[PDB]
């Protein structure tokens, strides 16, 4: 199966900056600002550019211990960034891999919007337990938040 | 599609010396740069993964730095081994691209070749073939000339040469010219000689044998 | 261990399909990318493209977009780069690589030498080279033998099965009308030879041939 599940949200931070922050350097910023969500992130293969394979670790207690995503494409000018969950966590049996795409658009008022796909490649045709679609939304929710705050409190950061 | 530019095309320094190679990209690549060290007849080897970071093994004589657009590999005190072709690569954008490479060449004290001439082996003859080889080994500079004389007269035909690459133990070179001809033509002559005109003596090194004096 | 095994040579008639195999081992095949880089004799490297096994996701360098085709066989855990309609521009060596913690290209396959030619593969003839009888004593002594008329490249030679590594000089081959020919020399204490024995081991995988010539003092 291949069920998409888009999403959206707004932020004050201009796309430009938020992109650099939340995406580009985000994977080392997260254990800093959102300690209860992400324990630590490490580059299993690659130096962090396109193709890089990351092992994201979770604080003892949460549902999963780790998860490996894979940077797939990174458009710098348009702030589009794709990647794929491929091992550990939601992955297994029912789920094969989750492709994701995050695009950041600069609204006229200066702020911005984050669109977010989530094709869940399922085995044959089992279903997407609303469970996941739920967490994936909150997981990424808090994170965007934790960064918005930080970004705000440290105005000289990320440009 | 980025472009990593390496300069100079080559470098020549003496063993113990200090050197620094440069890699300049057509854009910012941040820190997605890395260096390779490819010795003669070897697949490249990961030298510096990410600027200023020695990959497993690499001796502390190696170091580097940069970000944004300009990077550099530096060897504090070059060794005779470090003789190699050094490379650059980025994985900031796809397609991953590489620097053109910059060849590191060691400079040393001059030395004169060590000539040795060899008459066709019996075996080769049993097939109607006839090759006379001659090795001029371990010299320096790389520039050297070879002349062949079949009974005191010049010979330009059927001769073939080839040099090695400054080796890693003494940074010297070696060349081998080999005279090949018909068994018959081989015997229609007596003395075979090998002429080595280097640059360490105005008086050339010579080696030869007499087919008859066998 | 963690290795990328690949054939040393491939000869192919222009416009024939060429398959480059690369077999992984020592690690979980589907957890890592495979980056193919091509390199022509004395030339810079060229990223060909990559491919993550498991979901066979791939990225191609433009230059090869439609020439090359990466694929993998999860079962036998090996990857293949396929070249279509080869030409001299294609004769080169192809390495399959795997990165590691914080980089790419940490591990390299041996490299495969593709030769695109109509020329027929022919084994080498190895003739030993001993100093002539009409030769005089020195402090050292140098031997060596020559490998002639074989195809295609390459050929590997060693002395006394590799024991002798210091003092050996093997020269780059030369192409004589569709037939390569190279020579390798050695040098040792006049004492050691022929009191002891010396022999060159020449191997030409291409023709599935291996030859050993014992250099013995030529007598008359």
């Amino acid at each position: 199966g291949v069920f998409n599940y888009e999403t959206e949200t707004t932020s004050v931070i201009p796309a430009a900056r938020l992109f650099k922050a939340f995406i580009l350097d985000g994977d080392n910023l997260f254990p800093k600002v959102a300690p209860q969500a992400i324990s630590s992130v490490e580059n299993i293969e690659g130096n962090g550019g396109p193709g890089t394979i990351k092992k994201i670790s979770f604080p003892e207690g949460l549902p999963f211990k780790y998860v490996k995503d894979r940077v797939d494409e990174v458009d710098h000018t348009n702030f589009k960034y794709n990647y794929s969950v491929i091992e550990g966590g939601p992955i297994g049996d029912t789920l094969e891999k989750i492709s994701n795409e995050i695009k950041i658009v600069a609204t006229p008022d200066g702020g911005s919007i984050l669109k977010i796909s989530n094709k869940y490649h399922t085995k044959g045709d089992h279903e997407v337990k609303a469970e996941q679609v739920k967490a994936s939304k909150e997981m990424g929710e808090t994170l965007l938040r934790a960064v918005e705050s930080y970004l705000l409190a440290h105005s000289d950061a990320y440009n | 599609n980025i472009v990593l530019t390496q300069s100079p095309k080559s470098m020549s320094v003496s063993v113990g010396e200090r050197v620094t190679l440069s890699c300049k990209a057509s854009e910012n690549v941040d820190t997605y740069v890395f260096w390779f060290q490819q010795k003669p007849d070897q697949s490249p080897k990961l030298l510096l993964y990410g600027p200023s970071n020695r990959y497993t093994g690499v001796p502390d004589r190696f170091t580097g730095s940069g970000s944004t657009t300009d990077f550099t590999l530096t060897i504090s005190s070059v060794q005779a081994e470090d003789l190699a072709d050094y490379h650059c690569g980025q994985s900031y954008s796809y397609p991953y691209t590489f620097g053109g490479g910059t060849k590191l060449e060691i400079k040393r004290a001059d030395a004169a070749p060590t000539v040795s001439i060899f008459p066709p082996s019996s075996e080769q003859l049993t097939s109607g073939g006839a090759s006379v080889v001659c090795f001029l080994n371990n010299f320096y500079p790389k520039d050297i000339n070879v002349k062949w004389k079949i009974d005191g007269s010049e010979r330009q035909n059927g001769v073939l040469n080839s040099w090695t690459d400054q080796d890693s133990k003494d940074s010297t070179y070696s060349m081998s010219s080999t005279l090949t001809l018909t068994k018959d033509e081989y015997e229609r002559h007596n003395s075979y000689t090998c002429e080595a005109t280097h640059k360490t003596s105005t008086s050339p090194i010579v080696k030869s044998f007499n087919r008859n004096e066998c | 261990q963690v290795q990328l095994q690949q054939p040393g040579t491939e000869l192919v008639r222009p416009g024939a399909s060429v398959i480059l195999s690369c077999k992984a081992s020592g690690y979980t095949f589907t957890s890592y990318w495979i980056n193919w880089v091509k390199q022509r004799p004395g030339q810079g490297l060229e990223w060909v493209g990559n491919i993550f096994p498991s979901d066979s996701y791939t990225n191609y360098n433009q230059k090869f977009k439609d020439k090359a085709t990466l694929t993998v066989d999860k079962s036998s855990s090996t990857a293949y780069m396929q070249v279509n309609s080869p030409t001299s521009e294609d004769s080169a060596v192809y390495y399959c690589t795997r990165g590691a913690r914080d980089t790419w290209f940490a591990y390299w396959g041996q490299g495969t030498l593709v030769t695109v030619s109509v020329a027929k593969t022919t084994p080498p003839s190895v003739f030993p080279l001993a100093p002539g009888s009409a030769a005089q004593t020195n402090s050292m002594v140098t031997l060596g033998c020559l490998v002639k008329g074989y195809f295609p490249e390459p050929v590997t030679v060693t002395w006394n099965s590799g024991s002798l590594s210091s003092g050996v000089h093997t020269f780059p081959a030369v192409l004589q009308s569709d037939l390569y020919t190279l020579s390798s020399s050695v040098t040792v204490p006049s004492s050691t030879w022929p009191s002891e024995t010396v022999t060159c081991n020449v191997a030409h995988p291409a023709s599935s041939t291996k030859v050993d010539k014992k250099i013995v003092p030529r007598d008359c």
